[PDB]
């Protein structure tokens, strides 16, 4: 934002843009997987306790 | 729903400063248009009128 103009600028901030975007994607789909592996667990420890 | 025709005279090799995004006298100070422009940029040598 600095360095190049808005018209400039654009096409990076569209690449960074997707990028974090696919990664916070990555990161949240994890996340569902693991907690479903974790309710899993609690389910289990519940039916122990 | 509705067409804006903007007529002007422009010195020759200054004229690829109308079109969008483009930085440069004309463009700068005299007439910009804006980055999402949507029409057409006509133009024709006029040194004889």
């Amino acid at each position: 934002l600095s360095r190049l103009d808005p018209p400039e600028a654009e096409v990076q901030i569209d690449r960074l843009i997707t990028g974090r975007l696919q990664s916070l994607q990555t990161y949240v789909t994890q996340q569902l997987i693991r907690a479903a592996e974790i309710r899993a667990s609690a389910n289990l420890a519940a039916t122990k306790m | 729903t509705n067409v804006y025709a903007d007529s002007f005279v422009i010195r020759g090799d200054e004229v690829r400063q109308i079109a969008p995004g483009q930085t440069g006298k004309i463009a700068d100070y005299n007439y910009k248009l804006p980055d999402d422009f949507t029409g057409c940029v006509i133009a024709w040598n006029s040194n004889n009128l």
